[PDB]
């Protein structure tokens, strides 16, 4: 019987709080499929090939062929639209400065490599390597794979522009003109977004930079060392080729006829029964093609939903800081980096995870001079003998003064109010 | 069948006569007069696509043979296929008519080009300089979303059989 | 401009037209008209011809219903998105980037359209940006000062604190800055005075 999880009992009490005293910069990967293989089918060539009599009999069924071609054309344009929606979200191609110094933060693994001809990042190069006469057989039966409108190098260029915008300008480029800001100041703004003061980032800048660099290196090692990391994108490739193979395989099916070869049927039988045999082959092949188009449409809907989600993540996680829980990684979200992948996008979510929490005795309000004092932005904590006010997400005790507390009412209404002095500047 | 018979590097065993693909389609054969192996490759086929602007504007057209090399058919070779009737221009513009593999077509005659992704902007990043806005623009933008379709009911018996 | 809604209308009529067109298909039978088949053949062979017509028309109708269901799923997803935009953009102000227009979202207006909704997103776009020299903190009297809500900027000789999204320089005082630590830890801290409001009061 499978275990759901490790058992943890939270030490809940009416007057105790746990405050984090440290943090971990966690980078996590999110892999999203964006597009599929664009397929076009020649209905007449697939069902009948070179046989004129088969085409003449096929004409009796009407506009089935036109319907299948139209549906496939809609899917093919939809895939390009999906790629445009996910990646072509900036109209300026931003570039990084020639001096790659960002206050200790290292972005070598995600920025484009000049040495490589493909102009891809090490992570993107790893993603393309790790995602992989079949093509000839699919082509020879009247099924054609159409090239993506955006080539891999242009998609990589779009990711590079997004990375340059998010690194040099923060979230400003997503909401208008790209405004330059130093990267430590940008990270301080992101720290303020999740409710941590700027001083925590500035004082611990080298530690945060080291943690970020270590996490990025771990991400590259994790992708290189795990076969099932890129399972989703490969699955899409796996489905598409298999579908074409199955459709090709359906040409070798008798479908209740004497032979699967039209030429043998013509060369061996009179037209009254040859017409019947060709009709059986036509209905079986047409059913196979309709089945293939129907699954292609269902997969197109699923990929369109995934692409819409990927576009939403690109807008909310890469082009801004998100306050939505778990949308842009596990933890308090700081920023995200896009990486191009075959038929998809990989988001590196940089999040803030609290760590090394410590118990403190807490009170809702402080009673001083017959007045109730409440924290403006923090929480009251006690280490045993002395009372302090600290920010909720990091332990930084400060003296309780009138500057950081506000007075509302007397001490007779608040349940759990404790008596302590409030300093006056 | 019908196909080109090219020279084959495949060494058949003496008992084998035909050859098949992974997907069970014939890819090779042994000639019964001279014991040689031939690579049966089907003749070229392509999806003829017509690239045109509006008839209100012009009647000029270009033809794209999808998947067909240009030697087997203002002729330009693209990864999508062979484009006849459009002149390649080294300038980059926005995509007007999509061709594929980064190639787009437009009317100015019909030209084919590698589409520009966007205007090139280099952000003046430095470790001690910031850019602060001094003004604003109130921008109103449109977003169009479909909500419902036409509600259709079909009498199955009347449609299939009538009276 | 209104291509999406018209496209939906275009698909629906076309689907019905295709289904109507399928009535003119013999489907491997002698005729596409059932009345002719009845008026022309005995029931043993008329049953076969009617069977061919029935299976072809039934396949056409099932195909039409299948694409109608797929389109219904797509339109349902679009309608759910439209309802989400109506709740978050019209009935409130959204902090989600690009959900309610390009730029910092202020408000949205709904307009009815045939088979659809048009959202007029009113957003705030920054413009006319100006370069300034910036610092993370101000060092005064051996203490590090950080902005409460803004950013430190310098026009070349003087230091000010301004809000991030609009240029409004103000004198750096204790009211708009907070003190955390000394000047030895922050990388890039610059030396500048921090004004005290109480100093002229007790001085005079
Ligand atoms: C806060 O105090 C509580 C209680 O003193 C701690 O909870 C105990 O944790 C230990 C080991 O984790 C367990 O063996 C005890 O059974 C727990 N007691 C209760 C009542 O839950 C808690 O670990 C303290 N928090 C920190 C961060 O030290
Ligand atoms: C917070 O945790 C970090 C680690 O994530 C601590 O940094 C380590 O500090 C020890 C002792 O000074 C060093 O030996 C390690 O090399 C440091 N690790 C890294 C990655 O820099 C840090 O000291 C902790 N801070 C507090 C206040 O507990
Ligand atoms: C940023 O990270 C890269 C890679 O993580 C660092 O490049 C390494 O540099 C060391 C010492 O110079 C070499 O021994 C490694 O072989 C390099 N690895 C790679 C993949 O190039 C780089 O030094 C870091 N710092 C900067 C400023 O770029
Ligand atoms: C709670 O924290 C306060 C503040 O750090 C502690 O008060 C200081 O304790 C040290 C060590 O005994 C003394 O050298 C200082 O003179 C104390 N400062 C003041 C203003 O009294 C206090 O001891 C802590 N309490 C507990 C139980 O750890
Ligand atoms: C907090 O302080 C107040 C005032 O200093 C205390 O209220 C006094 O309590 C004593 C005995 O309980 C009475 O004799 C006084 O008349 C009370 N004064 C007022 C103004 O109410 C209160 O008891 C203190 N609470 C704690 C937990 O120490
Ligand atoms: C901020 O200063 C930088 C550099 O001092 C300006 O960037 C220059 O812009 C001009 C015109 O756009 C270019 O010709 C230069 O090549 C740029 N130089 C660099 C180093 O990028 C930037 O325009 C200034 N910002 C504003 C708003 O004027
Ligand atoms: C901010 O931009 C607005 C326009 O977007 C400026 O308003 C213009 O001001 C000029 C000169 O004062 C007038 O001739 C125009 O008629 C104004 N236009 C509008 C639409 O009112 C405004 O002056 C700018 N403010 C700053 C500080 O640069
Ligand atoms: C930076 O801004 C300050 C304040 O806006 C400028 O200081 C004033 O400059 C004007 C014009 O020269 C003088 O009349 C005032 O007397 C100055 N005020 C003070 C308190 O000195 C300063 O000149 C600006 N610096 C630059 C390089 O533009
Ligand atoms: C910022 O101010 C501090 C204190 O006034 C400066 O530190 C002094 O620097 C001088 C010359 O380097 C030394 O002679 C003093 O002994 C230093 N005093 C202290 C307390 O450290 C510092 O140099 C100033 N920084 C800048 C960039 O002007
Ligand atoms: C908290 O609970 C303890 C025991 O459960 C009790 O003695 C104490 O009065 C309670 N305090 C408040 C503020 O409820
Ligand atoms: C096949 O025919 C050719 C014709 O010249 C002859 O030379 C050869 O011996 C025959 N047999 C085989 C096994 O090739
Ligand atoms: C910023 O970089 C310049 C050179 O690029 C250097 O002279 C200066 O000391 C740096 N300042 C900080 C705060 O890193």
């Amino acid at each position: 019987t499978m275990s759901l999880g490790a058992e943890n009992s939270v030490a809940y009490s009416n007057n105790s709080i746990a405050i984090p005293t440290n943090f971990t910069i966690s980078v996590t990967t999110e892999i999203l499929p964006v597009s599929m293989t664009k397929t076009s089918v020649d209905c007449t060539m697939y069902i009948c090939g070179d046989s004129t009599e088969c085409s003449n009999l096929l004409l009796q069924y009407g506009s089935f062929c036109t319907q299948l071609k139209r549906a496939l054309t809609g899917i093919a344009v939809e895939q390009d639209k999906n790629t445009q929606e996910v990646f072509a979200q900036v109209k300026q191609i931003y570039k990084t400065p020639p001096i790659k110094y960002f206050g200790g933060f290292n972005f070598s693994q995600i920025l484009p490599d000049p040495s490589k001809p493909s102009k891809r990042s090490p992570i993107e190069d790893l993603l393309f390597n790790k995602v992989t006469d079949l093509i000839c057989a699919q082509k020879f039966n009247g099924l054609t794979v159409l090239p993506p409108l955006l080539t891999d190098e242009m998609i990589a260029q779009y990711t590079s522009a997004l990375l340059a915008g998010t690194i040099t300008s923060g979230w400003t480029f997503g909401a208008g003109p790209a405004l330059q800001i130093p990267f430590p100041m940008q990270m301080a703004y992101r720290f303020n977004g999740i409710g941590v003061t700027q001083n925590v980032l500035y004082e611990n800048q080298k530690l945060i930079a080291n943690q970020f660099n270590s996490a990025i290196g771990k991400i590259q090692d994790s992708l290189s060392s795990t076969p099932s990391a890129l399972g989703k994108l490969q699955d899409v490739v796996n489905h598409n080729a298999q579908a074409l193979n199955t459709l090709v395989k359906q040409l070798s099916s008798k479908f209740g006829a004497i032979s699967s070869v039209l030429n043998d049927i013509l060369s061996r039988l009179d037209p009254p029964e040859a017409e019947v045999q060709i009709d059986r082959l036509i209905t079986g092949r047409l059913q196979s093609l309709q089945t293939y188009v129907t699954q292609q449409l269902i997969r197109a809907a699923e990929i369109r939903a995934s692409a819409n989600l990927a576009a939403t993540k690109m807008s909310e996680c890469v082009l801004g800081q998100s306050k939505r829980v778990d949308f842009c990684g596990k933890g308090y979200h700081l920023m995200s980096f896009p990486q191009s992948a075959p038929h998809g996008v990989v988001f590196l979510h940089v999040t803030y995870v609290p760590a090394q929490e410590k118990n403190f005795t807490t009170a809702p309000a402080i009673c001083h001079d017959g007045k109730a004092h409440f924290p403006r932005e923090g929480v009251f904590v006690s280490n045993g003998t002395h009372w302090f006010v600290t920010q909720r997400n990091f332990y930084e005790p400060q003296i309780i003064t009138t500057d950081n507390t506000f007075v509302s009412g007397n001490c007779d209404v608040v349940i759990g109010i404790v008596n302590n002095t409030v300093y006056d500047p | 069948g019908t196909g080109v018979l090219t020279e084959s590097n495949k060494k058949f065993l003496p008992f084998q006569q035909f050859g098949r693909d992974i997907a069970d389609t014939t890819d090779a054969v042994r000639d019964p007069q001279t014991l040689e192996i031939l690579d049966i490759t089907p003749c070229s086929f392509g999806g003829v696509s017509v690239i045109t602007p509006g008839t209100n504007t012009s009647n000029q057209v270009a033809v794209l043979y999808q998947g067909v090399n240009c030697t087997e058919v203002n002729v330009f070779q693209t990864r999508a296929g062979c484009l006849i009737g459009a002149e390649y221009v080294n300038n980059s513009y926005e995509c007007d008519i999509p061709i594929g593999a980064g190639i787009c077509a437009s009317y100015q005659s019909i030209i084919a080009y590698t589409m520009s992704l966007g205007a090139e902007n280099s952000v003046a990043y430095s470790n001690n300089s910031i850019a602060i806005p001094t003004n604003f623009t109130i921008s109103v933008t449109t977003e169009i979303l479909p909500v419902s379709m036409t509600k259709t009911s079909v009498d199955c018996t009347m449609y299939i059989c009538g009276d | 401009a209104l291509g999406k809604l018209q496209d939906v209308v275009n698909h629906n009529a076309q689907a019905l037209n295709t289904l109507v067109k399928q009535l003119s298909s013999k489907f491997g039978a002698i005729s596409s008209v059932l009345n002719d088949i009845l008026s022309r053949l005995d029931p043993p062979e008329a049953e076969v011809q009617i069977d061919r017509l029935i299976t072809g028309r039934l396949q056409s109708l099932q195909t039409y219903v299948t694409q109608q269901l797929i389109r219904a799923a797509e339109i349902r997803a679009s309608a759910n998105l439209a309802a989400t935009k109506m709740s978050e953009c019209v009935l409130g102000q959204s902090k989600r980037v690009d959900f309610c227009g390009k730029g910092y979202h202020l408000m949205s207006f709904p307009q009815s359209a045939p088979h659809g909704v048009v959202f007029l997103h009113v957003t705030y776009v920054p413009a006319q940006e100006k370069n300034f020299t910036t610092a993370p903190a101000i060092c005064h009297d051996g203490k590090a000062h950080f902005p409460r809500e803004g950013v430190f900027v310098s026009n070349g000789t003087h230091w000010f604190v301004t809000q991030r999204n609009f240029y409004e320089p103000q004198i750096i005082t204790t009211d708009n800055t907070f003190v955390s630590g000394n000047c030895d830890v922050v990388i890039g801290i610059v030396n500048n005075t921090v004004y005290d409001p109480l100093q002229p009061e007790l001085d005079s």
